[PDB]
């Protein structure tokens, strides 16, 4: 996997590749690693496909039950539920999750949750095997309060390089845009991003 | 006792009515890292043979040097080096097959899988495989690594047995090879889009094609796929 | 760690008649769950009316056959073109195999031909050189399936004369080349049904005083 | 220390014209040592026959267990259990011990009393059903039995002919296995008569 | 395997079975476990088939070279020691052999030497080697006397192999008998255990545990 | 290693080095062997130009090769010690492998074989 | 095993081969790998044979009870969710690899489930040892907007690729078509391209061949 | 624990069990009785892991004695053997199994027949004319195959048994310090003091 | 191979060595002589790994006999023991060491004294009044500490030796089939036939 989430002026954008592997065989070349846990709280999944799915399903259940009682949860609250599961079951899980959401008060927020189950709130986050190859690029090119189009280009160029160097990453580049306007899904095919 | 470091993935090939086709991508992987992108894994020997190599690249470069030296050695005191006493595909293969088996028998193998494709002096098609263990076999279609699992099934739909070879044209055969390379790009995590392809014909001779790309890919249906089960958005 | 051995599958079968002998083997070559070739012969005419097959790890099998063929060649040079008898060939092969006792050829070897009285002969070897002459022998992946069938149909084991209260055994007798090929074909079609490494094709080499003849038959390709 | 090949033994079952046959060897050993030549591996509950190969303690245990269950079945249902139903009971019971299984290779054989149809089935140690028209094999000489049965068998054999085919399949397979043999028994099963024959075989 | 050889009034009896196995798979029922080193020396074979076959054939070549050089037959002691000294050089390499070198000479009389792959060399009157050795020992020990007739001795050796063939799963097939005298060895036939068992059961009244 | 062929044929078909070795034997003190009906006796000459000798410690002319075989000689004394040593070693080696002491013929054949080897080996006389 | 699933215009089709293995041995030459969870929800299973049957029957049982409780036709996502949560709980120890497909009031669906509890969505999927051979065909010939007859052809062609090229797969091709508004049609042995050829000889024995020691009538009655 | 034998003859069952108890390089005792009376006409010998053997034997003994008191009736050897087998069959899949092999020699008073059952630690039961556990069988079975007849007397059985012990004393590596022999018949259980 | 003992008394050295040769669960021989005469007044007993024992003993025997012929003179027990120790000392650092333990009993004709040397497979030499190899020592040493006196006769030594064998036969787990006893004194080497 190569995944990332980036905050910007109007909110936050999640990005991911579409490759699922079993050794060197690509079990799924059109995977959707960007998953909804609430209307405007989504997550990027890396690590075990089984573990991350089971976790995301439980979180979605918790946040649905939260909403029934206490109304819309914060992105911090969602990240806390993810953490609780990842930390307390750290011995049996292989999950690297990035939580991203849009509040009206707090705007765009990004929380990353590595293997140990620690939580880290950041302006932007990168994760997955392919992230290693773009630490240098992303650090040099990221700016706060970018526009939607700039953020889309930043994610596109970044994941393009991650995909280029990482054999465990590839396929299409999926993106999910979270703003006050709503939820927008984006897709970008090889013929476009490869020749960037 | 070795472990391969910089590696090359599948090599695929097949026979057709007048000759043989062989192909392999231009990638030199370093584990999961797709490190080197300008690697040529098809190596011509003379104007009638092409050796396709997968596996360890350092050992591939060693084999290149052996084949290059073989051509030099054959020319020594040989007035018919470019005629009757030129190197045949069968000669080149048997040499490599001898080396591979000797190296495995010394517990120090050349960590490769090799396919020697060519046309003999009498016009007969030559296509034979050899690997790090010294194991050899021949078939109308041959492939290494993932190609064995994914390409062979596709190529065998064209040439399922010996009698299908005269019925298969170079246009049909090349089409199948190029299609197979696309499928490997879809499904092999250590493959690249860029590849080389070689045709050895008994009439038109050796045609070596570089810098080919996988094209006419299907990705559009991906936009319709959402979530992993229930998710609607 | 590097493993110098491999399993190329396949199975072979040698039957001896009165004035002939057959050595059959399927033409399928495999690694793990993949097919490498649907027609890769592993039964060879080695000269002097000797046919040979070394089944198991193909690289070791090819090396052995190659060395024995070369042994036959030098036997002619060193001994005034004398014909290498099947028994002399067997003993020579023992020394080839045992010469690598501490790094063996992973093959079951079988040879067939005629003895010095003109009668059919089959010899079978273990990987390190122990050999024995037999009327009947199956080797390879499906040997466990085929061999007890041969015991029953070739050597008439467990078969008693009807009405004799299981006191009189069914009498041993030589089979015709026609009856033997029937058993070979039925042996391999049965093995093909129940063993995944067996199929594609069947190549039989028949040996008489006249020479070495070949016969080929299709097998199921699944 | 492989539970399925400590005691040794084999079972085979075949179908014929309006009949079924099931057969087994009589050996029970402890690896190389032969201990008993009277250890029958075929049992019956009403008209349903069950053969069991593998670890002998589990063979005995399962016989006692299916006798237990079929006796209660009959008391509640007021009728004898049929082969198709029994087959499912065996599968259920084995899978109940999925992560601590009985090391066995059972084989069901019988004729449905209502439809008159011949029925045989085989299982793995965790209960996977292997239904078949022709034959089922089980034991330490299963490879040998597969080879004999696949070549000797033909459909619609009469009881008297079927007896010869199954007996020869068992005998010649048992003689190529060290851990099987030491006697044999064959059950020929017709709609309303059952014949049991002990075979003469080599005792080595 | 089961092989035995014992010394008695009338020379030496050698008896072996004919089974060979690869795990539980019975590879052969017709193996020659007695190897004829020469017209006067016999060697039994147990353990590795190839190791025994190869080196005891080699032994016969060395014994032939001895009598060419010395113009005299090789002693059983000298023949057994050539084999034992050879396998001792290969100790640790993984040879598997349990053999009995049996012979009759003037100076020695009837002599048996147990020779094994870990270097052991023992002279003795009675030896049983193989996976079924214990079963054969039981019958042999309880019925053995020095003053056995040649007829009774041949039967005892045959009966002891049968005992092992019956109980030991990895023993059976047939029984090969040999009688060794000063003038050489005499082969006393191949005896299928299938027919031999029932014959012995009926005539002797033994094996009541078996249904006949 | 010194390789020179010292023992070689001459035009008349003689190997002079072997024949000159016989002259050295002819120079040596006389030695005689006589065998009776139940015994053998080995007699040996000792030259009397050497007085003030210590006969306790002086090497004896007759040497035991084993407890049942003896060896006397004529010729170069230093050379004899080498043959005697080799013979004694072979005597023990024979007992070890054949489990029986050497015959007199066998021991002789061995010693004679050693002597012959030195007539067509390079670098030796 | 080779199993596949292909979506089309008005529904979904799944297919499977019919070989069951026990190591290198073919245990069942015609086993059914297509399972019914509910009338219009079917499942193709690969991996541990007992696990795929047991888990498909358990979820099928609970789906029936759920359908009765809710007075509604069962949905594929319910079977999917129930299966994956069961498989996840056992951490891969239940070796069931499934392709789940069907039609329900929501529409037509196609999923795959792996032993550890991960699910995938697709228009075409393949699982089992012959999945690579099958996927090669699917990647070569699949397109959007397939008809019923085109999807059956593509599915069976993908299974055939596994039958011929994968040693783990063989024998026949089973198919199940689940179309919207129609009853699901289970096509057992849709293709039978591996029929055993006539044997060369009949091995029917003369009566009395087998030696017998004892006979006795067995009492099956009360 | 090592050698236990059993021979069923015409009118009785004879059990022979070694007297040695060895731990390390020391024979701690040479007069150990490796048997327990389960009921007046049923005797069980045992061999296996230290501690487990006696603990198991006495546990079975207690259960059979409890049954006898409750019903005022003696269980048949067949019934006792089945009870014992089931206990071992349970045991083998426990957290820590009983590593004990047993022979059960009994006289059925209803049938007027002697009965010998051999049960190993896995719960593998067989009725036999003669039986053994451990390495003993590798010598005795072939010997008994030859010399055993079904119609033998108790005295003939004891001579047959002496023949087994002699063979074991000749060919066994370990010194097992002889055997305690006990006879089970219609009149109950008694010990042979001079063997 | 297992039990070898040695006792030096006033005028002689007595060696006792077990007769059993065991392989697996079978006693292959019960009359094995685990000793070789190195010279007329020097005897060596041995025990250890199969094959190595005899091969080593005979190799030493050949070397000492060669020396005797060459010099027409018998080496002293001290000299022979030192030669043997050095061979084992070389061996222990070889590719495949001799796993053989020996006792060397000899009578020195120049000193007119008996001498007993104990040498293990490492090349560890000690001169002792009494010695043993293997598990035998664990019983015999304490017994000899109590009963042994330096001025004992050969007959007293044999009775002392009988006391050791009896204790071994009582407490040792394995049956070693008795011992062959040999005496070394001024008149050379002789075997006690009735022990
Ligand atoms: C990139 C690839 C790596 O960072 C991404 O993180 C993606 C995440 C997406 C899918 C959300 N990761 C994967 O694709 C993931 C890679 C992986 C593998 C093993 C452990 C962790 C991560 N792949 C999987 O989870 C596959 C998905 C299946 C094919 C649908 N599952 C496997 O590879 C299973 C995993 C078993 C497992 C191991 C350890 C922890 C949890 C689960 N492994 C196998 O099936 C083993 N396989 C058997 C056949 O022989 C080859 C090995
Ligand atoms: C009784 C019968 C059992 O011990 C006897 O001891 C007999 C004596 C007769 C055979 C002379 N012994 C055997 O039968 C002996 C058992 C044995 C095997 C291996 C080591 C020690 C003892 N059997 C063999 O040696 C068989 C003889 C064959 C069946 C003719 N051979 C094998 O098992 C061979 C080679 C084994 C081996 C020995 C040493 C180094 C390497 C290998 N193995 C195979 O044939 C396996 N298979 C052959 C087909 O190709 C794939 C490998
Ligand atoms: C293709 C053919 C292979 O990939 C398919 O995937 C099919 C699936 C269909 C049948 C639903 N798979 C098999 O046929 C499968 C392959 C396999 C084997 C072993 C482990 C995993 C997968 N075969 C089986 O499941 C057979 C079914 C038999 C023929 C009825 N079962 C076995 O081979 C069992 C394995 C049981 C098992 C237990 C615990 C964990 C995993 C598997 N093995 C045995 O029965 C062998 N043995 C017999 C002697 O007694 C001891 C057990
Ligand atoms: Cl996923
Ligand atoms: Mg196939
Ligand atoms: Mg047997």
């Amino acid at each position: 996997t190569s995944i990332m989430a980036v905050t910007f002026k109007d909110g936050v954008i999640l990005g991911a590749d579409s490759r699922t592997t079993t050794g060197a065989y690509i079990a799924n070349r059109v995977t959707d690693k960007l998953t909804r846990v609430h209307d405007k709280i989504w997550c990027c999944r890396s690590g075990s496909a089984a573990d991350t799915q089971a976790i995301a399903d439980i979180v979605q259940y918790h946040l649905e039950l939260y909403t029934s009682q206490y109304g819309t949860p914060s992105t911090e609250t969602a990240a806390s539920v993810f953490k609780e599961l990842c930390y307390e079951n750290k011995d049996n899980l292989t999950a690297g999750i990035i939580v991203a959401g849009y509040d009206d008060k707090n705007k765009g927020e990004v929380y990353t949750i590595p293997l140990g189950g620690s939580v880290h709130k950041l302006p932007y986050a990168i994760a997955g095997s392919g992230s290693t190859f773009i630490y240098g690029y992303c650090d040099k090119n990221f700016r706060e309060n970018m526009s939607k189009e700039e953020t889309v280009d930043f994610i596109k160029h970044s994941l393009s390089q991650a995909i280029k160097w990482d054999g465990s990453s590839g396929g299409v580049i999926r993106m999910v845009v979270l703003t006050a306007a709503g939820v927008e899904r984006l897709i970008f095919y090889p013929d476009e991003y490869e020749q960037l | 006792t070795q472990q391969p470091i910089v590696t090359g993935t599948s090599v695929i090939s097949m026979k057709y009515d007048n000759g043989v086709i062989i192909a392999a991508d231009n990638l030199g992987s370093y584990g999961s890292l797709l490190r080197f992108n300008g690697v040529e894994r098809l190596i011509p020997v003379g104007d009638n043979t092409v050796v396709g190599i997968s596996g360890d690249i350092s050992d591939m470069q060693h084999i290149e040097r052996l084949l290059k030296d073989l051509v030099t050695e054959n020319a020594y005191d040989n007035p018919l080096a470019d005629a009757e006493e030129a190197l045949e595909p069968s000669y080149i293969f048997e040499y490599l097959a001898t080396v591979m088996y000797q190296r495995r028998s010394k517990m120090n193998p050349l960590w490769n899988a090799i396919i020697v494709a060519g046309v003999q002096s009498n016009g007969d098609q030559f296509l034979r495989y050899v690997n790090l263990l010294g194991v050899t076999y021949s078939s109308p279609t041959l492939a290494t690594g993932f190609g064995a699992h994914m390409a062979n099934p596709l190529l065998r739909k064209v040439v399922d047995r010996e009698s299908d070879i005269p019925k298969t044209t170079v246009q049909v055969a090349e089409e199948a090879i190029v299609n197979a390379m696309r499928v490997l790009y879809y499904r092999d995590a250590r493959s690249s889009r860029n590849f080389s392809l070689a045709i050895i014909d008994k009439n038109t001779g050796l045609t070596f094609k570089k810098n080919l790309q996988v094209e006419n890919m299907k990705w559009d249906f991906a936009k319709d796929i959402k979530g992993y089960g229930t998710q609607k958005i | 760690q590097f493993n110098p051995y491999g399993d190329n599958g396949g199975t072979i079968l040698g039957i001896a008649g009165e004035d002939f002998a057959v050595l059959a083997g399927d033409t399928r070559n495999i690694t793990d769950y993949s097919i490498n070739s649907r027609y890769e012969p592993k039964v060879f005419d080695c000269g002097d009316n000797i046919v040979m097959s070394a089944n198991g790890f193909a690289a070791d099998g090819d090396a052995l056959v190659k060395r024995f063929k070369n042994s036959v060649k030098w036997y002619h040079f060193d001994h005034n073109d004398k014909k290498l008898s099947i028994n002399s060939a067997a003993r020579n092969i023992q020394h080839l195999l045992y010469g690598k006792r501490f790094f063996p050829y992973y093959v079951h070897t079988i040879i067939a031909g005629l003895d010095e009285d003109g009668k059919g002969a089959v010899y079978s070897f273990d990987p390190v050189g122990s050999y024995e002459r037999e009327q009947c022998r199956a080797g390879g992946a499906a040997a466990s399936l085929i061999m007890p069938f041969l015991d029953n149909q070739v050597n008439f084991k467990n078969q008693y004369e009807p009405g004799t209260n299981g006191k009189v055994k069914k009498p041993l007798k030589y089979l015709s080349v026609e009856e033997v090929i029937k058993l070979v074909r039925d042996s391999f079609t049965s093995a093909t049904e129940r063993h995944i490494q067996v199929g594609d094709g069947l190549e039989i080499l028949i040996v008489t005083k006249d020479g070495v003849r070949k016969e080929f038959y299709e097998l199921k390709r699944d | 220390s492989d539970p399925s090949s400590i005691n040794g033994g084999i079972v085979v079952a075949m179908t014929g014209k309006d009949c079924v046959a099931i057969a087994c060897d009589l050996r029970l050993g402890s690896q190389s040592l032969g201990v008993s030549n009277k250890f029958e591996k075929i049992f019956h509950y009403g008209h349903v026959f069950l053969g069991i190969t593998g670890l002998a303690t589990d063979v005995t245990t399962l016989n006692e267990m299916f006798r237990y269950k079929t006796n209660l079945y009959k008391l509640k249902e007021e009728r004898a259990i049929e082969p198709e139903t029994f087959t499912q009971l065996v599968s259920s019971s084995l899978y109940e011990r999925r992560f601590g299984p009985y090391f066995v290779g059972p084989v069901v054989a019988g004729i449905n009393s209502k439809s008159g149809k011949p029925f045989i089935a085989g299982f793995d140690l965790i209960g996977c059903i292997d239904e078949a028209k022709d034959f089922i094999v089980s034991g330490t000489a299963s490879d040998q039995l597969f080879g004999m049965c696949e070549s000797l068998y033909e459909p619609n054999l009469e009881p008297e002919d079927l007896f010869e085919t199954i007996s020869q399949a068992l005998l010649n397979a048992a003689d190529r296995d060290a851990l099987s043999g030491w006697g044999a028994v064959v059950y020929i099963i017709k709609k309303d008569e059952v014949v049991k024959r002990y075979l003469k075989m080599r005792q080595d | 395997t089961t092989t035995l050889a014992f010394r008695f009034q009338g020379g030496i009896i050698v008896a072996v079975d004919s089974r060979a196995t690869a795990g539980n798979w019975v590879a052969s029922q017709t193996v020659k476990a007695v190897i004829e080193i020469n017209p006067f020396l016999l060697g039994t074979m147990a353990g590795g088939a190839a190791d025994c076959q190869f080196w005891e054939t080699w032994l016969g070549s060395q014994c032939r070279l001895h009598e060419l050089r010395e113009k005299e037959r090789i002693s059983v002691a000298a023949a057994s020691k050539i084999l034992s000294n050879l396998v001792y050089q290969y100790k640790g390499a993984g040879l598997s052999m349990g053999t009995m070198i049996c012979g009759y000479t003037r100076k020695e009389g009837p002599t048996i030497y147990y020779v094994d792959s870990d270097g052991t060399r023992l002279k003795g009157d009675i030896f049983c080697v193989g996976s079924g050795q214990t079963f054969a020992y039981g019958v042999l020990d309880s019925n053995y006397k020095w003053d056995l007739s040649v007829e009774d001795a041949l039967y005892l050796g045959k009966r002891s192999i049968l005992a092992a063939a019956h109980r030991d799963a990895y023993s059976g097939g047939s029984v090969n008998l040999y009688h060794v005298t000063e003038d050489g060895w005499i082969y006393h036939g191949n005896h299928d255990v299938g027919e031999l068992f029932w014959k012995v059961k009926e005539e002797e009244g033994s094996f009541n545990n078996v249904i006949g | 290693g010194y390789d020179r062929a010292l023992s070689i044929f001459s035009p008349d078909g003689h190997i002079f080095q072997v024949e000159y070795a016989l002259e050295a034997v002819k120079r040596g003190t006389c030695a005689v062997g006589v065998k009776g009906k139940n015994c053998v006796v080995l007699g040996c000459e000792r030259r009397s130009t050497l007085k003030l000798q210590d006969t306790r410690i002086t090497p004896s002319k007759v040497s035991k090769i084993d407890s049942h075989v003896v060896l006397s000689f004529s010729g170069l004394n230093a050379d004899s010690r080498i043959l005697i040593e080799k013979a004694r070693v072979e005597a023990q080696s024979h007992r070890l492998t054949l489990e029986d002491p050497v015959t007199v013929e066998y021991l002789t054949r061995y010693v004679a074989g050693v002597q012959q080897r030195y007539t067509q080996s390079g670098g030796v006389r | 095993t080779t199993i596949v699933g292909v979506k089309f215009n008005n529904g979904v089709v799944i297919a499977a081969d019919t070989r069951s293995t026990q190591g290198p041995i073919v245990a069942d030459k015609n086993c059914a790998k297509l399972h019914r969870i509910s009338p219009k929800i079917w499942c193709a299973g690969a991996g541990t044979a007992a696990d795929t049957e047991a888990v498909t029957q358990l979820i099928g049982s609970n789906i029936e009870l759920h359908s009765l409780y809710t007075s509604r036709e069962p949905r594929v996502v319910s079977a999917l969710q129930m299966l994956k949560q069961h498989l996840f709980k056992y951490q891969g120890h239940i070796g069931a690899y499934l392709i789940v497909a069907g039609v329900d009031p929501t529409g037509s669906h196609l999923f795959s489930i792996h032993a550890h509890g991960s699910t995938d969505v697709g228009y075409y999927l393949s699982l089992g040892s012959g999945s690579l051979a099958a996927m090669a065909v699917l990647e070569s010939h699949w397109k959007q907007d397939l008809t019923k007859e085109e999807a059956i052809k593509l599915a069976s062609d993908a299974i055939q690729a596994g039958i011929w090229n994968d040693l783990g797969s063989g024998s026949n091709v089973d198919v199940c078509v689940m179309e919207i508004g129609k009853d699901a049609e289970y096509l057992r042995n849709y293709l039978t391209p591996n029929v055993r050829e006539e044997k060369q000889k009949s091995y029917k024995f003369p009566r009395g061949t087998t030696a017998v020691l004892k006979e006795s009538i067995v009492n099956i009655c009360d | 624990m090592d050698i236990i034998l059993g021979i069923r003859v015409q009118d009785s069952v004879i059990l022979a069990s070694s007297k040695a108890v060895t731990r390390g390089i020391s024979v701690l005792k040479d007069s150990d009785d490796k048997t327990r009376q389960l009921s007046p006409h049923t005797l069980m010998s045992f061999a296996g892991e230290a501690g487990d053997t006696v603990q198991f034997a006495e546990y079975i003994q207690a259960n059979i004695q409890l049954y006898s008191i409750r019903e005022d009736y003696e269980l048949s050897p067949q019934a006792v053997s089945s009870f014992v087998r089931q206990e071992l069959a349970k045991s083998i899949r426990s957290r820590r199994p009983y590593q004990v092999n047993v022979l059960i020699g009994g006289y059925d008073k209803k049938k007027n027949k002697p009965e010998l059952y051999q049960i190993d630690y896995l719960g593998t039961k067989v009725e036999l004319p003669y039986g053994a556990h451990g390495y003993s069988g590798f010598y005795t079975f072939s010997l008994l195959d030859h010399h055993y007849r079904p119609d033998m007397t108790t005295e003939e059985g004891l001579d047959l048994l002496k023949l087994c012990v002699q063979e074991l004393e000749k060919r066994m590596p370990m010194d097992f310090k002889g055997v305690i022999v006990k006879i089970v018949d219609k009149d109950g259980i008694r010990q042979v003091d001079d063997f």
